[PDB]
DNA sequence: ACCGTCATGATCATATTATTACGCCAGACAGGG
DNA sequence: CCCTGTCTGGCGTCCTCTCACCTATGATCATGACGGT
RNA sequence: UUUGAUUUGGUGAGAGG
């Protein structure tokens, strides 16, 4: 169901933002998790560009440069 | 007849049903019940000695003394109302009460006390209510709202339905009693029995049947019958009632009297018990399958042995029979368990229960209450004895005992407080009768449920808890101390008492803040019961079913004024004529009909007393005598409407006016209007503004002068008489001899209450509306307040409205106004705004408040004198300064000599820095008023010894004329006097006035009469001495402040609002709007007469948004503007006095029947000019809400007048010059300007402050901030594929700090470009994770 | 309430008429002023699951699915399939409904003129691309998503489809609510699916099969009927035949759950004894 | 920081933060000094619920409080919640150069551009009129131009029309539910207090004109003036983006 | 008029108790056929 | 040991505007006013 | 070895859309 698949995601910021977020942080802590941002809401909460819109050419290059 | 007052505008009235039973006084919940709050009552109950006889006496921990109480009283406050609202404190009177100590002696508690001591002690202050309804609390005037919540009683809900998920219905008794512990006994799915406490931990209920000292065998006699078995020589014959055996399949052939009656595999029926019982069957016989699960009632026990044969509630088996039988027991006690009529939910709690004795059912319920503790049988008595059988901890009302005997279908509605055994076996036994299937549920949403607090109560149960907070602290000192050297105030302190009553009425959820910009405002606010607040519920949790309208809100609680949004239906507002009962509840008043006739004797009902009897309803049609002229009417029985017999009903409803309140009720044609528009209608007539010469209605209801008069913003003549000095200032009225006192001579003075702050920045103005020598009548205005009209209630006022599409200007919801509106000056409101300036005491000295300012030329400073305060009348702009005042100056440099002040200069050389602390600007305005207030010691400079001299002349010139005009009005008593008995005619003025007394008079009721008035005369003289020399103290000492400031200066600036594109005006039904464009007069739409429309609304919105009645009132406006303009038209031709006669008589009498029947016959031909006079400006008329003017009477009032019959005149247009197809609907609506205005709420940010711990600018308007780019519109820019538009919308303009620089300085360089950087708000994430012991970290 | 409101706006509602009005209109102002959180809520929780899906190819290059059909409830045919199949790119290659032709290619975008063209000939049903069968690692391809919905070409390589979905279907939250046998309304063919079935003694074909979907197919080729016809109905008509406009074609008795046979012969009662297993409860008013 | 008077708000975290320095402060001491178990097991005990106090206040039983009976609020509920740092400060954050006022029709507009008070203009727009007025060479050091537009001379409405021309701003209904509800017009300045509102565009707003607000938006940089004009400008938005049916139809 | 006594205001660490009245909806836990 | 009531936690709409209200104390040196010589 | 204007925090109640 969609909490539960959006608390259930690959970037603990996307599912931090969202609801609970004592549940997900030491989720993420004892895991160790990694947040390879590559999303709307990481890049929202980051401060930068959307990887959706203009942004997108943005990250091409980027992920291209690697 | 018709008072003076109304032979000025006598309004005309539609209306059919004669009134019985006039609207009451509109603020009677507020006055009745603090009036039974705060007065010395005897007997006990209810007031202020409940509390002070409850909780004293205060007896020691048993070291023989003892505070008792004696009485209370109240002082007189130290400040009127009026320097109360001005210098800022309480409106407190002192609570002076008469304690006294008894101390008792050794060995003899019932013995002598060697001393006592009876004294006054002082405590608290609780604050006073003004004859308003009102409290000042802290300078600003508050109002506490009634609460409504749930009756205590006992209360038989069902929890249906979702429990268990398989349909099977719960039932819970809650106990709720006024002050003490919730009980709450219940089921489960397993059909046990079980009791709570407070919430807490579930036990099997019976645990507390054993703790009322019960045995078990006692239990089982209570809660269920017996059944006998006697054993008699064959197979163990049984005593048979067959009312028991209704329905039950036998397991044998049931035959006696040698007759077969009933077989095996069939139910006894109804007529086999008619047999068994007509026959007289007492004994039948049983095989020994039938007592196989049969359970005993009490305990056998066998005598030879001395042990038990079976306990008391066990089921019978073959070897119990066998033991039994055998030890000389013949009759054998079972019980009936059967599956629909009793099922044994007794039994299987007791069988639940692991206790067996009082003494451990008291541990366990020590052991549930306190957790894990060791508990003692001393221990287990108090705690049990101080739950509900204690008058201190426990205590229903009387209220409470009310509910709780008639939900038990008891007699007395007598009690004690406290509970007792016959109560919980009461309410166990009605908690079995509702699950056995007979009884009924209650509903809690019923009227006869929801109890009305209201400020008396609340305020007495605030001023409890800091009694029983004093008392623990009494009891902690009396046996604590040297006895006898202590009084009674060394002891009791007045901290927690003020300090409770004080935070109750500053901040509750219910001691609110009054919304006061319209006299229907306050008296909507005063009246409105609210759901919420403490007991109630609450907004963001509930509910469903509180949100609604249920069927005994009928008279009442208004059904359609409630606010819209996220509380509906629990902001309800209570009605007309509803009153509150004794206990609480609602009442509201009934016509008894007695079996044909309906008598005109009112009468009140409850809300459970109403539904038993049959209520007609209020517009039945009756011929004359009261004999229902139809022989079908409609009424309502039991919540249900229906149509009953012609003499079957038992009440009437007095007028149709009730079900309303008074804020929907001024509403004309109300039935006409969808109950969404009506609500909205009435919620924006509460939302209204005064303009500048407020009008009048010219379609009302009537209730205007209820709504103006029953509130407090006119002044009401006290005794009536000739008025002797009109002025803007003040009124004198000349007091008739038929309504005098004999002595204190007596000729009224009321002061009047010129331009001063609302709360809601309006302008509370009073105009005198009398004139000189004019007569007045007790009960009458002189003075009209804000919005209102010689007595009436002039909210808005009334334009020429035209309903057409005009160009789009109008295309949603708008409003197209003529310039002539905004050149006759008639929405012009009139607005003021206090701006307040403290000198605080800082560190390297004080403030400075004078004029010597820093950093300012002429230009500033040629607006204020030589003492920085601003003038009282120098119109000023947005910015400039008011009040001078220089400290700012921080550390810019830090003194290079330490503290070096004694060098260059006197004190120091402007520190480093200096700013005369300047004002901002948006608003214009002009200073009407400056008050300084002086904390004592503080040099007082040249203005502030101004306005002290100033009000010292002002009230040595106010107190002198009160002596002069009281002294005339004594001279003049003198006069009235020395006609007869003695009369001087020319002696009488040779000699000074002040010795008319030595005149030859004998010993008369004459020469009593001027000792009494030498009496009053020298008692004013000294009077005038002392109060004249109190109040030079009061002007002249200081004022108590904050800690640490020197003067207050207050400035009242005063700007006056005209009207613009942009600000809301609307109508009466819901047609908000707003106004789009302000149109010349040339262009308005204009008739075949002449004259522009003023206002062109939209058609559009009235078949959707259903509110008919906006056009019928048009329709009817324009038929009083009609005979307006025929008495503007008959006057201003110079006609005598008979045509206007003729007129004026034809336009008043004009209907059906009707209630008004006016003649002017008896007006004397120089009223009728000066009605005239009133009505060329159009005639008002009165349209009673469910009782209005018909569509035929709306036809023939716009025939009498020359106007088109249908309403309907052709417009020309006036840019075209040509005429509109197809003839559009023109009159006039009653218009109001609501205060949303749009130099309030417009509001524009390039780069101001930012905030402290996130930086990111600040929120709101008064702070200078910027508009929240919330959530959703970055949801809406991701959902394009704006990329740099969010970037920047949420790095550069917001938050990074060298990003907004660097885009500074690019924007004013013209490089449009950014640099983005980080969020710092971001960083502070990073902190607030990173101190916890999360490790958050950026990587690469 | 059993006595109505007999009086419009234009005639004077009196006392009681406008406070069952009220009744009325106070649970719908609760149920907006209510209502608006919950469709907030939705909102939250959907452009928080989507949140993430950024059209990111160009082509997954699949030949998976969805099969849009016409939706059909019972009564007439709801929502057509130019509704469903519009703008959005086909699977494989749409057969025209005659024999094999190739009407239109397999990954052509269907904009207005091809649903013309798919309108007359009459096509039964669209295997189309869908969203759910997309191949695409992380992120949706520009063909299994359709067209741009205010733009009329294909969605571009990058614009955000899942907020822009989440959105679309939790706004219109406030405006929805919070709180015998088959008779044929049209004349066309009848056809018959999950079936298997046997005629009785009578002629009446009873159905063995209690998921049988019962297809009225026109003239054309496209289904315009459907309904669900339980185990063991009277059936008034066939497969593949021709009724008329109004002509019950289904019956049957759902408080009676027919356990009719395939064959014939006599009967017995396998363990089946009065008195344990079955009882003896002769009928009181027929004897029967 | 103190509010207005003298004496200091102090925040919760330094109620939470001096008891567990208070508590510490007392273990120290009372290991120093050798007290028995039972005074050591309890101080060791208010210490760690001190401290499960500071961290998450509430999740053990019932949370501390210091005034009155509300609890204070402490670092997990910086962090969760409605009002915490992702939902009130990292995604919605308020915005500089930003205005907000009541609506108004206007129906002479082009669907393209509203009409936007001469008010709000001067104050949105205010580096851009400072840009303008240093490159003319009117003024000198930006304190000059400062007090040139408050008090709006007769030179600075050309400036200001100069400054407008084709530059879109982004109006906002404060409820925005669907991307019709954040779109970009070019200003056409109002003598008044009021924003004139296109009528058609009022149908993807949900506006009507009973009393509503909307707040404008300037886009600074220059790819957000494109991204204004070429993504979200009114006349970009003529079809609803959850179906096909156009949202431009005449209400 | 100077010297001594009662009174009254600054600075400063000490550390937490006597109400109840939402409605689902998952998620984990002791109980028992 | 697999169902199962029961208990515990965790949600519950965005944007805006106006107003008022904000912990007690327990102990002492030193200043400050009052009375005798 | 001497250039600087800078900052108004939680709680609760009520209204508009
Ligand atoms: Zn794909």
């Amino acid at each position: 169901g969609i909490t539960k698949a959006s608390l259930a995601t690959e970037s603990f910021i996307s599912a931090a933002s969202f609801q609970e977020t004592t549940r997900v942080l030491t989720e993420a802590a004892v895991a160790g998790k990694r947040d390879e941002l590559r999303g709307l809401k990481e890049n929202v909460i980051v401060g930068r560009l959307i990887p959706a819109g203009t942004g997108y050419a943005y990250h091409q290059d980027r992920m291209r440069r690697r | 007849v018709y008072s003076y007052t109304e032979k000025k505008r006598i309004r005309k009235d539609f209306g059919k049903r004669p009134q019985v039973l006039d609207v009451p006084y509109l603020l009677s919940i507020q006055l009745d019940s603090f009036q039974k709050f705060i007065e010395q009552d005897p007997e006990g109950q209810y007031g202020l000695e409940a509390a002070f006889r409850s909780v004293f006496p205060i007896q020691s921990y048993s070291g023989n003394s003892e505070l008792q109480y004696v009485s209370y009283r109240l002082g007189e406050p130290v400040f009127d109302v009026q320097e109360c609202q001005i210098r800022g404190v309480t409106y407190s009177a002192p609570l002076r009460v008469k304690l006294r100590l008894v101390i008792y002696e050794r060995e003899a508690p019932e013995g002598t006390v060697k001393d006592i001591k009876e004294q006054e002690v002082y405590m608290g202050e609780i604050p006073l209510m003004t004859d308003n309804g009102t409290f000042v609390i802290n300078g600003t005037e508050r109002v506490i709202v009634s609460q409504l919540h749930r009756s205590p009683g006992v209360f038989f809900d069902s929890d249906k339905g979702k429990t268990h998920s398989s349909g099977k219905v719960l039932y819970n008794a809650r106990i709720i009693p006024y002050r003490g512990s919730w009980l709450d006994f219940e089921f489960d799915p397993k059909d046990n029995l079980f009791v709570r406490i407070d919430r807490r931990r579930k036990l099997p209920a019976t645990i507390i049947l054993r703790a009322l000292n019960y045995t078990t065998e006692q239990i089982l006699d209570l809660f269920f019958e017996k059944v006998i078995f006697e054993i008699r020589d064959n197979k163990l014959q049984m005593e048979l009632v067959p009312e028991r055996l209704r329905g039950e399949t036998a397991s044998f052939d049931i035959e006696a009297n040698g007759k077969v009656y009933v077989e095996k595999g069939r139910r006894i029926t109804a007529r086999h018990i008619r047999q068994l019982e007509k026959d007289d069957v007492k004994l039948i016989e049983v095989p020994v399958e039938y007592i196989a699960g049969k359970v005993v009632a009490k305990d056998y026990i066998d005598e030879s042995t001395g042990e038990l044969i079976c306990a008391a509630n066990m089921e019978l088996s073959l070897d119990l029979l066998a033991k039994l039988s055998q030890s000389g027991h013949k009759r054998i006690e079972t019980l009936f368990t059967n599956d629909l009529d009793h099922g044994p939910y007794i039994s299987e709690t007791l069988r639940v229960d692991p206790t067996n004795d009082r003494l451990s059912a008291l541990v366990e319920i020590y052991r549930m209450m306190r957790p894990g503790e060791p508990p003692t049988r001393e221990a287990a008595e108090s705690l049990f004895e101080n739950l509900f059988f204690s008058e201190d901890r426990y205590d229903l009302s009387a209220v409470g005992r009310m509910k709780f005997n008639r939900s038990l279908l008891r007699e007395e509605i007598e009690g004690s407080g406290i509970l007792s055994k016959d109560d919980i076996i009461d309410v166990m036994k009605k908690l079995i009768d509702i699950r056995n299937g007979k009884g009924e549920v209650d509903d809690i949403d019923h009227l006869g449920n929801r109890r009305i607090r209201s400020v008396g109560e609340m305020a007495e149960n605030q001023f409890r808890v800091g009694l029983v907070r004093v008392e623990r602290a009494v009891k902690e000192r009396l046996s604590l101390g040297d006895l006898d050297t202590l009084m009674p105030q060394d002891m009791i302190n007045a901290k927690p008492i003020s300090a409770a009553v004080k935070e109750f009425f500053g901040s509750s959820q219910l001691s609110q803040f009054m919304d006061q910009n319209n006299p229907l405002s306050e008296i909507t606010h005063k009246r409105r019961i609210s759901a919420l607040g403490p007991g109630g519920l609450t907004r963001e949790r509930a509910g469903f079913e509180v949100r609604d309208v249920h069927p005994t809100h009928y008279g009442r609680v208004c059904p359609i004024e409630t606010p819209e949004g996220p509380n509906i239906g629990l902001i309800n507002s209570l009605s007309v004529y509803a009153q509150t009962n004794e206990y609480g509840f609602l009442e509201t008043p009934y016509r008894k009909v007695t079996d044909g006739v309906v008598t005109d004797e009112i009468h009140y009902l409850s809300a459970i007393e109403e539904g038993n009897y049959v209520i007609a309803q209020a517009n039945s049609n009756l011929d004359e005598e009261g004999h229902f002229v139809e022989d079908l009417v409609t009424c309502r029985s039991k919540g249900e409407s229906s149509l009953f017999s012609r003499d079957q009903v038992d009440y009437m409803d007095v007028s149709t006016q009730q079900v309303v309140s008074v804020g929907a009720s001024l509403i004309p044609f109300l039935e006409h209007d969808d109950a969404n528009r009506a609500l909205m209608g009435a919620n924006m007539q509460r939302q209204a503004v005064p303009t500048l010469r407020a009008d009048k209605p010219l379609v009302g209801t009537g209730m205007e002068r209820a709504v103006a008069v029953d509130s407090g913003v006119t002044a009401v003549a006290k005794r009536g008489g000739v008025v002797q000095y009109v002025d803007a200032s003040r009124i004198v009225i000349k007091v008739n001899e038929d309504e005098m006192y004999p002595g204190e001579a007596g000729i009224d003075i009321y002061n009047l209450t010129k331009y001063t702050r609302s709360n809601q920045n309006t302008c509370i103005n009073q105009m005198p509306c009398v004139s000189l020598g004019e007569p007045v009548e007790r009960g009458d205005v002189l003075a009209d307040g804000p919005s209102t009209d010689l007595g009436e209630l002039a909210l808005g006022q009334n334009m020429r409205v035209a309903f057409m599409p005009w160009n789009g200007y109008n295309f949603e919801d708008s409003i197209l106004v003529s310039e002539r509106v905004v050149q006759e000056d008639r929405f012009t409101t009139i607005h003021i705004q206090e701006l307040a300036c403290v000198s605080r005491d800082t560190k390297l000295g004080p403030e400075e408040i004078t004029a010597d300012i820093p950093n300012v030329g002429e230009a500033a400073l040629s607006k204020l004198d030589e003492s920085g305060i601003v003038y009282i009348g120098a119109e000023v702009t947005g910015g400039d300064i008011l009040v001078g005042k220089v400290t700012p100056k921080g550390e810019t440099q830090l003194t290079p000599e330490e503290k070096l002040l004694r060098a260059i200069f006197g004190e120091k050389a402007s520190d480093v820095k200096d700013s005369s602390l300047r004002v901002p600007n948006g608003v214009s305005g002009t200073v009407i008023d400056v008050q300084v207030f002086t904390r004592d010691g503080v040099e007082k400079d040249k203005r502030a010894l101004e306005i002290e001299e100033m009000q010292l002349k002002q009230a040595k010139k106010d107190l002198s004329e009160e002596l002069q005009i009281l002294e005339a009005g004594l001279f003049s008593r003198i006069r009235a006097v020395l006609v007869a008995g003695g009369v001087e005619a020319e002696k009488l003025d040779k000699l000074p006035r002040d010795r008319w007394l030595e005149l030859g008079l004998t010993d008369e009721e004459k020469q009593n009469q001027l000792e009494q008035l030498a009496e009053q005369y020298d008692e004013l003289k000294h009077e005038f001495e002392k109060k004249l020399e109190a109040k030079r103290r009061k002007i002249t000492q200081g004022d108590d402040l904050a800690p640490g400031v020197l003067k207050i200066v207050k400035v009242y600036l005063a700007v006056k609002r005209r009207i613009q594109p942009g600000d809301k005006m609307a109508g009466r039904h819901g047609n908000k709007g707003v106004i789009s464009k302000i149109n010349p007069i040339e262009d308005m739409p204009y008739d075949e007469n002449g004259t522009p429309v003023d206002i062109v609304l939209n058609p559009l919105g009235v078949p959707s948004r259903m509110n008919i009645g906006q056009i019928l009132e048009t329709h009817l406006g324009m038929a009083a503007k009609g005979i307006g303009d025929k008495i503007n038209a008959m006057l201003k031709q110079q006609q005598e006095v008979a045509k206007l006669r003729e007129f004026i008589q034809r336009a008043y009498d004009l209907g059906a029947d009707v209630r008004q029947k006016v003649d002017l016959s008896t007006f004397s031909d120089e009223e009728v000019m000066r009605l005239a006079e009133n009505l060329r400006k159009g005639m008002p008329i009165a349209t009673p809400v469910f009782d209005g003017a018909k569509e035929a009477e709306i036809k023939e009032l716009l025939k009498l007048g020359d106007l088109p019959t249908s309403g309907q005149i052709r417009l020309y247009d006036g840019r075209t010059g040509e005429q509109f197809e197809r003839p559009v609907t023109v009159g006039y609506m009653y218009m109001l300007k609501l205060n949303h205005l749009v130099d309030d709420k417009m509001h524009a940010r390039s780069t101001g402050s930012y905030s402290l711990v996130t930086q990111q600018p600040l929120g709101g308007k008064a702070q200078f901030g910027g508009q929240r780019f919330g959530e959703m519109e970055v949801w809406a820019l991701e959902a394009y594929g704006a990329a740099y538009t969010l970037q920047e919308m949420l790095t550069v303009k917001s938050d990074d700090v060298n990003g907004r620089t660097k885009m500074y300085k690019n924007i004013v360089d013209g490089n449009h470009q950014m640099e983005p950087g980080m969020p710092e708000s971001f960083n502070v994430l990073l902190k607030e994770i990173r101190s916890l012991g999360i490790n958050i970290e950026l990587e690469d | 309430i059993e006595t109505p409101i007999t009086a419009n706006f234009r005639e004077g509602l009196n006392v009681l008429q406008y406070f069952i009005s009220t009744h009325g209109a106070r649970k719908g102002l609760a149920d907006t002023a209510l209502k608006t959180a919950n469709s907030g809520y939705l909102t939250r929780r959907l452009v928080d699951v989507a949140q993430d899906l950024v059209v990111t190819e160009d082509d997954c290059g699949t030949h998976e699915g969805i099969m849009m059909t016409p939706v059909i409830e019972g009564g007439d045919v709801k929502e057509p399939l130019r509704d469903r199949v519009l703008g959005r790119v086909t699977a494989e290659d749409v057969l025209k409904p005659g024999t094999a032709d190739i009407l239109v290619p397999r990954n052509t975008l269907l904009h207005e003129q091809w649903c013309d063209l798919l309108e007359e000939n009459s096509v039964d049903a669209v295997k189309v691309r869908s969203v759910v069968s997309c191949d695409t690692d992380f992120g949706v391809c520009a063909h299994c998503y359709g067209r741009d919905l205010a733009r009329g070409h294909i969605i571009n390589k990058g614009e955000a489809i899942g907020v822009i979905a989440a959105q679309s279907i939790g706004e219109p939250g406030t405006q929805l609510t919070m709180r015998s046998s088959i008779q044929v309304k049209n004349k066309g063919s009848i056809k018959l699916s999950n079936v298997k079935s046997v005629v009785n003694s009578s002629g009446k074909l009873v159905i063995t099969s209690r998921n049988t979907e019962l297809k009225l197919i026109d003239e054309f080729g496209r289904t315009k009927e459907s309904y669900k016809v339980p185990y063991g109905a009277v059936l008034a008509k066939g497969d593949g035949e021709q009724v008329a406009g109004g002509e019950t074609v289904a019956n049957w008795d759902p408080h009676t759950m027919p356990v009719i046979t395939e064959v014939s012969g006599f009967v017995r009662f396998t363990d089946m004894i009065d008195g344990q297993t079955i009882t003896r409860q002769t009928d009181e008013l027929t004897g029967l | 920081v103190p509010l207005d008077g003298g004496r200091f708000a102090t925040s919760d975290l330094n109620d939470l933060y001096r008891r567990v320095i208070n508590r510490n402060n007392r273990l120290k001491r009372l290991l120093d000094l050798a007290a028995p178990d039972i005074i050591v097991r309890n101080e060791k005990r208010m210490l760690q619920e001190a401290v499960d106090a500071l961290l998450d206040n509430g999740r053990r039983g019932r949370a501390i409080t210091g005034s009155n009976k509300r609890p204070l609020k402490s670092l997990a509920d910086m962090i969760k919640g409605k009002q915490g740092r992702f939902r009130q400060n990292l995604l919605g954050k308020r915005v500089d150069y930003s205005g907000r006022s009541v609506i108004t029709v206007g129906p002479y507009l082009r669907l393209h551009q509203c009409g936007l008070p001469k008010k709000m203009a001067l104050e949105l727009f205010k580096p851009f009129i400072y840009g303008k007025l240093e490159l003319r060479g009117l003024a000198t050091t930006i304190k000059a131009a400062k007090k040139m537009v408050e008090r709006e001379e007769a030179v600075v409405w050309d400036i200001l029309d100069e400054v407008i021309r084709e530059h879109p701003v982004l109006l906002n209904r404060a409820p925005t539910l669907h991307r019709l509800g954040i779109q970009a017009f070019e200003p056409v300045l109002i003598e008044g207090k009021a924003i004139q509102l296109h009528p058609l565009v009022c149908a993807a707003y949900n506006a009507d004109f009973d009393g509503d607000q909307m707040a404008v938006h300037v886009p600074l940089t220059l790819e957000a003036q494109l991204e204004a004009r070429a993504l979200m400008m009114s006349t970009n938005n003529i079809l609803s983006p959850a179906n096909g049916e156009p949202i431009i139809v005449p209400s």
